[PDB]
C-alpha cells in the first residue's frame, strides 16, 4: 500500500465529502445548537473576552462558504481513516 | 343450594346461581367476584381435563388385566416409541393448544368475541355461556342444563381427586390404579396404608 | 374473667404465647427431622 | 383489532394507515411523532430483507454458497470474489468495502435530507417509472401489499438467522432438505429439546 | 463438578471428617457405662452424626476441598433443594404473614380508637383473618388489578 496514495485518497474523499454530499447537514446542526451559553447568553456576551469566535477565520469565497475549519475537520477525518487503514494492513491479523 | 357442612353458614358470594355450589369455599379463595369467575372456568377445565385423563389411566389398564387389549401402563406410555420423536409430538401439541386455548381466553375475557369462524366466515358458534361453547362442539344438541352441569362438575370434581390418588398411589405403590385396587381387595385390611 | 380474656391479648401476652408456641412447634420439626440442610 | 381477534385496538391505531391491523402491546406508536417514524423505518426494514430473501436462497438453489459461505472468501487474507462462478474482477475487500460505504452513505444520507413525511416513506416519480401509484386506490393497495410481503420477508430473514443459529454453517435450503429428510424427526424439537 | 467440586458421596475429606467427629464422641464415650444415662446420650449423638453424613451424601450435596457441603444456588436443577424450593417455602410463608398482617390492620382502620386493637390483640377478628393467608398470591394479584391494593 503507498502511503501517499491512501493518505491523499482518505482525505480526498473526506473533503469532498464535507463540501458536496455533508456540507448543508452540518451546517444546519451547528445553526441549530449554536453558541454555548452560560444563563441565557454566550460565553462572549457574558465578559468572557477570551471566548469571540474568530469570524476573520470563518470567512470565505467558497462558493458555499467552505471555509479553513471545514478543511482542518474534514481532512482531520481522512488521515484518521487513512492511517487506520494503513496501520491495519500493516499487521498480519487473522480472525 | 348444597350444603358440603350441613348447618354451616355458607359464604355470602355462594348464592345458588352456579352449579355445584355447595357453599365450599372455607378459605375464602373466591370472595372477589372477578376470582369467582375465573375460576369457575378453570375448575371447568381442569375436571374436563382429568375426567379425560383418568379415563385414559384407568380404563386401559383395566383392559389388559382382562386381556382384550395388551397397551403400556399410564406412567410408562411416554417411554415407547411412536412414528414420531416425542419432542416433535410436543412442539406441535404447543402450538395447537397455544392457537385454540389464547382462543378460549379471548372469550373468557370478551364473552362471544370469538364464537365464529376466522376462515371459513360463514359458520360461527351460536351464542350461550363461557366454558360452554355449544354448537359444533354439541354435535349430539344435548340439552346443557342445570342438572347437566352440575353432572359435569361432580364428576369433575370426582375425576381430580382420583388424578390426585392415581399420582400419589403410584409413587408410593410403584404398580398401577387397579393393580392397587385388586391388591386391596386381596386382603384389605392388611394392604391399607401399611406402605 | 373478660377482663382477663382482654389483658391475655394484650401484646406482651399474646406474643409470648404465639412464639412459644412458635419455638415448640420448630423445635419439634428438628426433633423429628433433624440437620436439614437441603429444603 | 384484526392482528387478535376480541382484543380491544390502540385508540391512535384505526386501521387506515398500510398494514394497520392494531398491533401494538407494548404502545411504542403512541407518540404521534414516533409512529411516522416508525412507519418509515418499517418500510426500509421490509424492502431490504425483502431484497435479502431472494438473495439468501436463490444463489443456494444454484452454485455452490450458502448465504454465510457466500461471505467466507473475505476477512482471511486472498480476496476472491466469485459472482456466478467468474471471480469478480474487484472483488477484494478493501476495494468494495469502499464503494460499499461511499455509495451507500450518499445515498442514505439523501434519504434523510427529504422533509415531507410522505416521501420519507413513499417518494415516487423516479422509483415509480411504471406509474403504478397514480391510481390512488390501487396506489393504497400495494401499499398494503407492501407491508405484508415485506413483514413476511422480515420473518422469514428471522428463520434464517435463528435457523443458521442452530445448524450452523447450513443454509436455509439445505435446512429445508433436512427437514424434508423425516419431517417427524428433523424439526425444531431437536432445537427446543435437546437430548 | 459444578465450580470445581465433588459430589460429598465421593468426597476423601467428607469422609475423613465424619471419621474425626465420630472418634471425638467415642473419647468421651469410654468414659461412661454402657448402660449409664451419658453413654446412651453419646452414642444418641454418634448414630445421629451418622445419619446426618449419609443424608447430606444422599441429597446430591457437593464438597469442596474442605469436606464441608456447599450449596449451588445458580438455579441448576440438580440443586434447587439447596435455594430455589425452600425458598418458595419462605415466600409463601413470609407473605403469608404480611397478607394477614395487613389485613388485619385494614380491619380495624375504620374502628373508633384504632390503636386500641394494635395494643390489645382483637383475636377473635385474628382468628378470622389468619387464613386469609393461604391465598396471598391470588388476593394480592387481585387487589392490584383493581386498584385496591396502592393508594394514589
Ligand atoms: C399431562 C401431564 C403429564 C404427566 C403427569 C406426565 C407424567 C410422566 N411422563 Mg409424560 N407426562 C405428562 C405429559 C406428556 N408426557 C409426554 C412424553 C413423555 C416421555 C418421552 C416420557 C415421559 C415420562 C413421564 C414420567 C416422568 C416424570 C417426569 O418427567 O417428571 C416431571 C417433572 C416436572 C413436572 C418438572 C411421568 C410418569 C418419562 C417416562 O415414561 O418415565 C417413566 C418419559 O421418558 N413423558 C408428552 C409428549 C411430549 C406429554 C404431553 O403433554
Ligand atoms: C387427554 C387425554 C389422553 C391423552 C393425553 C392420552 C395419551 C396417550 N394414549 Mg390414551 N386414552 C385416553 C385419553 C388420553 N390418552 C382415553 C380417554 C382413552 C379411552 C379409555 C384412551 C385409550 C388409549 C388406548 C387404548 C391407547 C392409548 C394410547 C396412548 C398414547 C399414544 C396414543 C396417541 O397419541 O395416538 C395418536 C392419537 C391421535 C391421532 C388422536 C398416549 C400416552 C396408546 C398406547 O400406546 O398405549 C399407552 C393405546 O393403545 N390410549
Ligand atoms: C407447641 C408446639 C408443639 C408441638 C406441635 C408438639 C408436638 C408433639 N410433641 Mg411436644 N412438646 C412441646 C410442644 C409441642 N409439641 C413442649 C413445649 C414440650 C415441653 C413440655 C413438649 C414435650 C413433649 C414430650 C415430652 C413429648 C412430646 C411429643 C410430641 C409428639 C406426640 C407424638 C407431637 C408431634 C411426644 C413424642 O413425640 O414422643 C417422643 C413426647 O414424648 N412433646
Ligand atoms: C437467615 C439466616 C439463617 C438461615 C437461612 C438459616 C437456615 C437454617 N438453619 Mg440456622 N441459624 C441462624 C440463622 C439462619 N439459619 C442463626 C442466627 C442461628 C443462631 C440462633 C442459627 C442456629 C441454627 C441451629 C442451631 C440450627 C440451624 C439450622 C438451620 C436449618 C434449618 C432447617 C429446618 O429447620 O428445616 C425444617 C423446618 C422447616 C421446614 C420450617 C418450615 C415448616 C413450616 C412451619 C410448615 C409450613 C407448610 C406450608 C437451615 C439451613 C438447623 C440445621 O439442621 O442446620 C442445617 C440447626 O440445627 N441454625
Ligand atoms: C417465515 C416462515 C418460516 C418458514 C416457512 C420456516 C420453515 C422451516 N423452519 Mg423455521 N423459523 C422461522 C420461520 C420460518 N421457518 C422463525 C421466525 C424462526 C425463529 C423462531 C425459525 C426457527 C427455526 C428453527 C430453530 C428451526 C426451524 C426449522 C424449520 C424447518 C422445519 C419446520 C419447523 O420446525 O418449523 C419450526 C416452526 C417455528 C419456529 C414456528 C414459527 C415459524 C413460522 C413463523 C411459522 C409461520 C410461517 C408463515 C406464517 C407462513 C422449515 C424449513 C427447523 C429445521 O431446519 O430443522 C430441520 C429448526 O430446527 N426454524
Ligand atoms: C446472575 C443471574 C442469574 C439469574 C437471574 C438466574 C436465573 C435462573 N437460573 Mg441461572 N445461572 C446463572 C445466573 C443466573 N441465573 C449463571 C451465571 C449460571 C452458570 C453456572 C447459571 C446456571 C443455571 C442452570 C444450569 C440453570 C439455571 C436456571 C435458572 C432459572 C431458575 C429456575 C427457574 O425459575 O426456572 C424458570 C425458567 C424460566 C422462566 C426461563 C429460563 C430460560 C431463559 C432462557 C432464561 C432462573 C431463570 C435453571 C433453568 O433455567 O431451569 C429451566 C437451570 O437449569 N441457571
Ligand atoms: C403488617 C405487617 C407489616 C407489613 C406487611 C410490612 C411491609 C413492609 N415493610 Mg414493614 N414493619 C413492620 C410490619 C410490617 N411491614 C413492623 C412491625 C416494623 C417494626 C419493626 C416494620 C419496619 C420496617 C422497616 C424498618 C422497613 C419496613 C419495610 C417494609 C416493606 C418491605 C419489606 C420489608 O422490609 O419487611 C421488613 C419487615 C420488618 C423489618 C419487620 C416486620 C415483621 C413483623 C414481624 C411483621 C408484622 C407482624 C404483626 C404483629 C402481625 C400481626 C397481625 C395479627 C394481629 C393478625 C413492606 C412495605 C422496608 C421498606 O420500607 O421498604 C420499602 C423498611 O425499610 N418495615
Ligand atoms: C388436570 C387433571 C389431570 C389431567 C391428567 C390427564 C391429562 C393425564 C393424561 C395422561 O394419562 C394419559 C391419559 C396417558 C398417560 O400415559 C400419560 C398422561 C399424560 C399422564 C388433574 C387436576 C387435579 C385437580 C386437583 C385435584 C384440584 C384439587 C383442589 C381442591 C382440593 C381445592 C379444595 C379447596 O379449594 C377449594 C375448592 C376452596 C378452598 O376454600 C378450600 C380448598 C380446600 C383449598
Ligand atoms: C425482523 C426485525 C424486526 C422485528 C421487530 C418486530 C418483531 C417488533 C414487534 C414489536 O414492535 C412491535 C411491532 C410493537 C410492539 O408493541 C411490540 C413488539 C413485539 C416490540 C427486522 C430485521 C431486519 C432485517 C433486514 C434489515 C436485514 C437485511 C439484510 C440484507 C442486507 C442482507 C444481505 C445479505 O444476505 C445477502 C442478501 C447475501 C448474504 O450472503 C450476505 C448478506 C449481506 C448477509
Ligand atoms: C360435549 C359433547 C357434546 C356432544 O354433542 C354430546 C356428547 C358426545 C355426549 C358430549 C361428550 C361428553 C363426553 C366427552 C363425556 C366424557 C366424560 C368422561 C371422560 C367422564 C370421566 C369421568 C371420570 C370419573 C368420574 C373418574 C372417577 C375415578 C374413580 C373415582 C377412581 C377411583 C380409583 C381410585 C382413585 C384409586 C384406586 O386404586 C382405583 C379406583 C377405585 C378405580
Ligand atoms: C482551493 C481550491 C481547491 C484546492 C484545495 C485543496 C487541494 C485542498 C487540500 C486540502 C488538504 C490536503 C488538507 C489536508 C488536511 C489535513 C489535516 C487536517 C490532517 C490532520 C491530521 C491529523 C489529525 C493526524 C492525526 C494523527 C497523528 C498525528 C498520528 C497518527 C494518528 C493520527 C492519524 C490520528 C480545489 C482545487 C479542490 C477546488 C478549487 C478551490
Amino acid at each position: 500500500l503507498n502511503p501517499s496514495l491512501v493518505i491523499s485518497l482518505s482525505t480526498g474523499l473526506s473533503l469532498f465529502l464535507g463540501r458536496f454530499v455533508f456540507f448543508n447537514f452540518q451546517r444546519e446542526n451547528v445553526a441549530k445548537q449554536g453558541l454555548p451559553e452560560q444563563n441565557g447568553v454566550t460565553h462572549f456576551e457574558a465578559g468572557d473576552t477570551r471566548a469571540k469566535e474568530y469570524v476573520s477565520l470563518l470567512k470565505s469565497n467558497d462558493p458555499v462558504g467552505f471555509n479553513i475549519v471545514d478543511v482542518l475537520a474534514w481532512g482531520s477525518i481522512g488521515h484518521i481513516v487513512a492511517y487506520y487503514i494503513l496501520a491495519t494492513s500493516s499487521n498480519g491479523y487473522d480472525p | 343450594k348444597g350444603e358440603w357442612l350441613p348447618g354451616l353458614a355458607s359464604p355470602g358470594y355462594l348464592t345458588g346461581s352456579l352449579p355445584g355450589d355447595n357453599g365450599f369455599d372455607p378459605l375464602g379463595l373466591a370472595e372477589d367476584p372477578e376470582n369467582l369467575k375465573w375460576f369457575v372456568q378453570a375448575e371447568l377445565v381442569n375436571g374436563r381435563w382429568a375426567m379425560l385423563g383418568v379415563a385414559g389411566m384407568l380404563l386401559p389398564e383395566v383392559f389388559t388385566s382382562i386381556g382384550i387389549i395388551n397397551v403400556p401402563k399410564w406412567y410408562d406410555a411416554g417411554k415407547e416409541e411412536y412414528f414420531a420423536s416425542s419432542s416433535t409430538l410436543f412442539v406441535i401439541e404447543f402450538i395447537l393448544f397455544h392457537y385454540v386455548e389464547i382462543r378460549r381466553w379471548q372469550d373468557i375475557k370478551n364473552p362471544g368475541s370469538v364464537n365464529q369462524d376466522p376462515i371459513f366466515k360463514q359458520y360461527s358458534l351460536p351464542a350461550g355461556e363461557v366454558g360452554y361453547p355449544g354448537g359444533i362442539f354439541n354435535p349430539l344438541n344435548f340439552a346443557p342444563t342445570l342438572e347437566a352441569k352440575e353432572k359435569e362438575i361432580a364428576n369433575g370434581r370426582l375425576a381430580m381427586l382420583a388424578f390426585l390418588g392415581f399420582i400419589i398411589q403410584h409413587n408410593v405403590t410403584g404398580k398401577g390404579p387397579f393393580d392397587n385396587l385388586l391388591q386391596h381387595i386381596s386382603d384389605p385390611w392388611h394392604n391399607t396404608i401399611v406402605q | 374473667m373478660r377482663d382477663l380474656k382482654t389483658y391475655l391479648s394484650v401484646a406482651p401476652v399474646a406474643s409470648t404465647l404465639w412464639f412459644a408456641a412458635l419455638a415448640g412447634l420448630l423445635i419439634e420439626i428438628n426433633r423429628f427431622f433433624p440437620d436439614a440442610l437441603t429444603f | 383489532a384484526d392482528w387478535m381477534p376480541g382484543q380491544p385496538r390502540p385508540s391512535y391505531l384505526d386501521g387506515s394507515a398500510p398494514g394497520d391491523f392494531g398491533f401494538d402491546p407494548l404502545r411504542l406508536g403512541e407518540v404521534p411523532e414516533n409512529l411516522e417514524r416508525f412507519k418509515e423505518s418499517e418500510l426500509i426494514h421490509c424492502r431490504w430483507a425483502m431484497l435479502a430473501v431472494p438473495g439468501i436462497l436463490v444463489p443456494e438453489a444454484l452454485g455452490l454458497g450458502n448465504w454465510v459461505k457466500a461471505q467466507e472468501w473475505a476477512a482471511l487474507p486472498g480476496g476472491q470474489a466469485t459472482y456466478l462462478g467468474n471471480p469478480v474482477p474487484w472483488g477484494t475487500l478493501p476495494t468494495i468495502l469502499v464503494i460499499e460505504f461511499l455509495s451507500i452513505a450518499f445515498v442514505e444520507h439523501q434519504r434523510s435530507m427529504e422533509k415531507d413525511p410522505e416521501k420519507k416513506k413513499y417518494p415516487g416519480g423516479a422509483f415509480d417509472p411504471l406509474g403504478y401509484s397514480k391510481d390512488p386506490k390501487k396506489f393504497h393497495e400495494y401499499k398494503i401489499k407492501e407491508v405484508k410481503n415485506g413483514r413476511l420477508a422480515l420473518l422469514a430473514f428471522v428463520g434464517i438467522c435463528v435457523q443458521q443459529s442452530a445448524y450452523p454453517g447450513t443454509g436455509p435450503l439445505e435446512n429445508l432438505a433436512t427437514h424434508l429428510a423425516d419431517p417427524w424427526h428433523n424439526t425444531i424439537g431437536n432445537v427446543l429439546i435437546p437430548a | 463438578d459444578i465450580a470445581g467440586l465433588t459430589p460429598c458421596k465421593d468426597s476423601k475429606q467428607f469422609a475423613k471428617r465424619e471419621k474425626q467427629s465420630i472418634k471425638k464422641l467415642e473419647s468421651s464415650l469410654k468414659l461412661y457405662a454402657p448402660d449409664s444415662a451419658p453413654a446412651l446420650a453419646i452414642n444418641a449423638t454418634i448414630e445421629k452424626t451418622k445419619r446426618r453424613f449419609d443424608n447430606y451424601g444422599k441429597q446430591g450435596l457437593l464438597c469442596g476441598a474442605d469436606g464441608l457441603p456447599h450449596l449451588i444456588v445458580s438455579g441448576d436443577q440438580r440443586h434447587w433443594g439447596e435455594f430455589i424450593t425452600p425458598g418458595i417455602l419462605f415466600l409463601y410463608i413470609a407473605g403469608w404473614i404480611g397478607w394477614v398482617g395487613r389485613s388485619y390492620l385494614i380491619a380495624i382502620r375504620d374502628d373508633k380508637k384504632p390503636t386500641q386493637k394494635e395494643i390489645i390483640i382483637d383475636v377473635p377478628l385474628a382468628t378470622r383473618l389468619v387464613f386469609r393467608g393461604f391465598s396471598w398470591p391470588i388476593a394480592a394479584y387481585r387487589e392490584l388489578l383493581n386498584g385496591e391494593l396502592v393508594a394514589k
